[PDB]
């Protein structure tokens, strides 16, 4: 199930992040109530700090495609998101030594920056 | 009237000990600070309880050396607030001494200097003791000298640098550190006495008859020669009675302010004439910096005799050397040798390998042959900087790589400045 | 710059690690109960460096290793909290040590590292012992290093990494593991002593005439080398005193910090050494490639920097002469563009069982020979793609192998560049 995104074993979390990344490509622009990674943004704030470098990077690219699937209406709730998300993104995504873990974290911040009215 | 001494890095600190050991014997001052007996209060202050305290600051970015000061023979002599220590040393890196570690302690050090300057009424300036190759000695000093040129800008500052020598060298990068401090300390120093540790090594092997000298051996010899230069300030002689006169007599060019010091006689503890010792001042074997003054022009020359000396013997020995040797001078100089005498005998340390001599002399002469010493450093520097070797250490501790080149150009320009004077 | 935190990881890590603690406990006069029964101040002058009881953390995924240490001679002295051990083993899988199983445990280790660092007057840096062909010592060690590097960036990282050789284990995945680990060490450690099992076997077999060397036999050579290179750190002395100063005078280019250690005289396990060597004899165990702990010929490259440590009562005059001699009589082998690149230091306290000894730490470009051997074995294995499903299954990407392969080859090229460099 989806609740396996917080499962103990890493390779089962790694699935859920890929499963999610599909969801945000393949699900509805209008958006299923199953797309509730807005009104609890603590979820992905947790996922970005995964405690596994490979399953972390996969959570960030799921957050990334989520965070561009949200350029559809109405998502005025991007204020809450920047508060919850970019501190984890900066603290441990930009920080990362991993080439791709960093590159997608910056891209994520970009997408949160243009969610906002200004910088 | 007062002069403040500063000691930076192990070199400064440990030579400091040797000098203040020797100052207290010359002034009959006790290890506890007392005195059963003015001109000497240029260097010492006085407690209400009849105790004589040095006007000195000890600085090291690491306890070990200064810890031995304040648990040793002269632990009582210094106030504990004068002895300042950090925890992480500079690790033979000018960058850490100047930028990374030095900024963490510079303000405490400048503050403790203000406390000694506040006790003083007519402060003259600063004497500064430090190594070249050391990270603390190079980096922190050059920083401290910059900041003293602000907080005390309108007064003198004198250097006592320890020129590096492979025989006691602790680091590969000592040429780097030497060049880097000499660049940034050039504008902020009025006069600077270099001490080649190789010459001091050579002298101790030949004239003191020691196989493998220790630092104590070298520091004692050095402290004897430092005492000879500061004797004029501590006993009220006729020559070099205050810090300005050092620049007046020895510095006819702000940049070229690096005198060669020559000291005779160095007699093992196992008497000579006035003429014999004055000839030894023009013998390279007894110089503090290894070069050949015969290959260079003299800009000035002072003779500081001390002991059983007849002023007429001096004038004979001078005329002997002025006639029977060819000491080339520059045409725009007073062709006359300045002299001063202090009739007190050269004090040695009880136990010292150096013997008590009846008379002694220390010749301070701003010859252009000392450029040879800068050339040796500059060359070693060039070899390593050609491959950017060890440069990442410096750049990774807050230093721009450009500063290497800016320093090297300032050393190349100084080598040209020595050349144009001597042609 | 006072205290050093020590770490040992994996089987080899705790083996040569404990052996090291055995050696320097004796040298400093500490018994297995942790009490001073020495007779000299030069022994407790800098005991605060490695001791408080050792400042040592013991790590392994293999839980058995726990007991192999405590059931050893000085096994009682180590702090019980500083044992941090997993349930299963890594099984020669670097990915399991670096990404999966070793990563799960690494937090527990950092908690103890923090604890020991917390109560240090002034930390110098760290010291890790480990093997590179393993899964735990290499994979979790390198992951531990990076994790410390980022938590303690103001400190030195110093490793005693031992290189795998077919002469000591026929496991063919070791080239993978060691290549991946070298890709880490070149980026993550300030200085690394390259202990080559190839050279340890060749010394026990050919010089010591032991037909079947055991680990204990190879570990004897290692523990004696370690006490030798750490002599400056553990006793009072002017030169190469602390970890940073050492690295400052040893490492001219950040990536080229792989030292070829070697020492003399080479003794067997508890054999009798009636005839004590002379100073010129010791000095002539430097270029003597049969004394190098790494399987490289110093004749085939050039020394960038050299540190010599002479232990025992002897003529400081003669040592200076012999070192000044051997340098200029082989002037073409020491790089010219680093003047006074060789540095010598003497310690009056000799090692156990010897009247005189001499250890020879060298940044020699010949070390490229060592990295050549590892890479060729790696490439032979990697071109047929053998055993890759082990690593990839644990979350690794095939790309990583290519990057580590290329990065080690850049490291070899760099050594070759400075070997062919000229001062002109
Ligand atoms: N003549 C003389 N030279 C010394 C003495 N102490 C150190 N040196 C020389 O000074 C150079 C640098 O060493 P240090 O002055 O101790 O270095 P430092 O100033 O303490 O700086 P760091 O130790 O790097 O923090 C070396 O080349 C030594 O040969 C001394 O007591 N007398
Ligand atoms: N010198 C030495 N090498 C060892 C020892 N034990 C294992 N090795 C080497 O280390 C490699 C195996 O790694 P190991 O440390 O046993 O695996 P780990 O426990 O997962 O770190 C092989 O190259 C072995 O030759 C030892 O006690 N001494
Ligand atoms: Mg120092
Ligand atoms: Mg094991």
């Amino acid at each position: 199930l989806e609740q396996r995104a917080s499962h103990k074993v890493w390779k089962a979390r790694l699935n859920a992040y890929q499963e999610l990344n599909n969801l945000f490509t393949k699900s509805s622009v209008i958006p299923n109530d199953v797309a509730n990674y807005w009104l609890d943004p603590e979820l992905f704030a947790s996922y970005i700090v995964d405690s596994n470098v490979v399953a972390q990077e996969n959570a960030i690219i799921a957050l990334h495609t989520l965070l561009e699937y949200i350029s559809q209406v109405p998502n005025v709730s991007t204020s809450k998101l920047r508060l919850q998300w970019i501190p984890p993104l900066v603290e441990k995504g930009l920080s990362s030594s991993r080439a791709a873990t960093k590159a997608k974290a910056t891209d994520c911040i970009m997408l949160l920056t243009q969610s906002d009215t200004s910088i | 009237r007062e002069c403040i001494s500063i000691h930076v890095g192990q070199a400064g600190v440990q030579i400091g000990n040797a000098c203040w050991e020797l100052y207290c014997l010359e002034h009959g001052i006790q290890p506890d600070g007392q005195m059963p007996s003015d001109s000497f209060n240029t260097f010492f202050s006085e407690t209400g309880a009849g105790k004589h305290v040095p006007r000195a600051v000890f600085v090291d970015l690491e306890p070990t050396v200064i810890d031995e000061v304040r648990t040793g023979t002269y632990r009582q002599l210094f106030h504990p607030e004068q002895l300042i220590t950090g925890k992480e040393d500079a690790a033979n890196n000018y960058a850490r001494g100047h930028y990374t570690i030095g900024k963490e302690i510079i303000d405490l050090v400048l503050d403790r200097i203000r406390k000694l300057a506040d006790q003083c009424t007519g402060l003259q300036g600063f004497s500064v003791f430090h190594s070249f190759g050391g990270g603390t000695g190079s980096g922190f000093t050059s920083l401290l000298m910059e900041r003293l040129s602000v907080d005390y800008g309108k007064k003198s500052k004198l250097e006592f640098s320890i020129y590096p020598a492979p025989q006691v060298s602790t680091a590969v990068v000592e040429p780097y550190n030497s060049i880097l401090t000499t660049h940034t300390t050039l504008e902020h120093s009025d006069c600077a006495f270099m001490v080649d540790n190789e010459a001091i090594y050579d002298i101790c092997r030949r004239n003191l008859d020691i196989e493998r000298p220790t630092y104590t051996n070298l520091n004692r010899l050095i402290g004897q020669i430092v005492s000879s230069i500061t004797a004029s300030l501590r006993f009220d002689g006729a020559l070099n009675v205050d810090l300005t006169e050092f620049q007046t007599n020895l510095v006819p060019y702000p940049r070229a302010h690096f005198p060669l010091a020559t000291y005779a006689p160095v007699i093992s503890a196992e008497q000579l004439s006035v003429a014999e010792i004055t000839n030894a001042c023009f013998e390279p074997a007894n110089q503090m910096v290894k070069c050949d003054p015969r290959h260079g022009k003299y800009m000035a020359c002072c003779l500081l005799y001390r002991g059983d000396v007849v002023p007429k013997d001096v004038n004979a020995a001078i005329a002997t050397i002025k006639t029977k040797r060819t000491i080339q001078f520059v045409d725009w100089c007073p062709t006359g040798f300045k002299v001063g005498i202090n009739y007190e005998p050269p004090t040695v340390v009880p136990g010292g390998d150096l013997a008590k001599v009846q008379r002694a002399v220390c010749m301070l002469s701003n010859t252009t042959a000392i450029a040879e010493a800068w050339a040796r450093l500059d060359h070693k520097f060039d070899l390593m900087y050609a491959k950017r070797a060890f440069v990442h250490w410096y750049v990774g501790e807050g230093m721009e790589e450009g500063e290497f080149s800016e320093a090297r150009e300032d050393m190349a320009a100084l080598e040209k400045d020595y050349e144009e004077v001597g042609v | 710059m006072r205290e050093i935190v020590h770490i040992q990881a994996g089987q080899c890590g705790n083996q040569i690690g404990a052996k090291f603690w055995e050696v320097i406990s004796d040298e400093h006069g500490i018994d297995p109960t942790g009490s001073y029964h020495g007779d000299s101040d030069l022994q407790l002058e800098r005991i605060n460096v490695y001791y408080n009881v050792p400042r040592a953390i013991l790590v392994d995924l293999e839980p058995g290793t726990m007991d192999s240490v405590r059931s050893g001679p000085f096994g009682q002295i180590f702090r019980p909290d500083n044992f941090v051990f997993g349930q299963s083993g890594a099984g020669n899988n670097w990915a399991k040590g670096h990404y999966t199983e070793g990563a799960e445990l690494v937090d527990s280790v950092l908690d103890v590292v923090r604890k020991e660092s917390e109560s240090c007057d002034c930390l110098q840096g760290f010291q890790l012992t480990h093997s590179l062909g393993g899964g735990t010592g290499s994979g979790m060690g390198t992951l531990l290093i990076s994790k410390i590097r980022e938590e303690y960036p103001d400190r030195i990282m110093n490793t005693f990494s031992v290189v795998p050789s077919p002469k000591v284990s026929d496991t063919v995945v070791e080239p993978y593991n060691a290549t991946l680990s070298v890709h880490q060490l070149v980026e993550n450690t300030d200085e690394t002593y390259c202990i080559d099992n190839e050279a340890l076997y060749d010394i026990c077999f050919r010089t010591l005439k032991l037909t079947t060397p055991t680990y204990g036999d190879l570990n004897h050579l290692v523990s004696a080398t370690m006490s030798g290179v750490t002599t400056c750190l553990r006793f009072p002395g002017q030169l190469n005193a602390d970890l940073r100063k050492l690295a400052v005078n040893m490492v001219p280019f950040p990536r080229l910090h792989f030292f070829m250690p070697g020492f003399a005289p080479l003794t067997s396990r508890g054999s009798q050494q009636y005839r004590a060597l002379t100073v010129p004899e010791l000095t002539q165990q430097m270029f003597d490639a049969k004394n190098m702990m790494a399987a490289c010929d110093p004749r085939h490259g050039r020394y960038l920097t050299v540190a010599a440590v002479f232990r025992g009562r002897m003529s400081m005059k003669e040592v200076d002469e012999q070192m000044l001699n051997v340098q200029n009589k082989n002037s073409s082998y020491f790089v010219e563009w680093i003047p006074n690149n060789v540095k010598t230091a003497v310690c009056d306290i000799p090692p156990r069982g010897l009247k005189m000894s001499a250890t020879f730490i060298g940044n020699s470009t010949a070390i490229q020979e060592l990295f050549k051997r590892i890479s060729e074995q790696f490439t032979a294995m990697f071109r047929r793609k053998a055993f890759l499903h082990w690593y990839t299954g644990e979350g690794m990407d095939e790309m990583e192998f290519t990057e580590a392969e290329s990065n080690m080859n850049d490291l070899v090229s760099e050594y070759q560049q400075y070997q062919d460099a000229t001062a002109d």
